[PDB]
């Protein structure tokens, strides 16, 4: 439903993925942290998780 | 790409 500008950061909660991402066209005041299967953008995914 | 918000 909004579209995705970046991924900051992953973490683990009740043994659910989550990622805290930022919307573009919104202020990093609403990053939010998003489960995994929230997400509809594996170019975002699959790029963050080869930077580490 | 996009997501959902909750």
């Amino acid at each position: 439903e909004y579209a995705v500008e970046k991924i900051i950061d992953r973490r683990v909660r009740k043994g659910m993925v989550e990622y805290y991402l930022k919307w573009k066209g919104y202020p990093e005041t609403e990053n939010t942290w998003e489960p995994e299967n929230n997400l509809d953008c594996q170019d975002l995914i699959q790029q963050y998780e080869a930077s580490r | 790409q996009t997501a959902r918000k909750s």
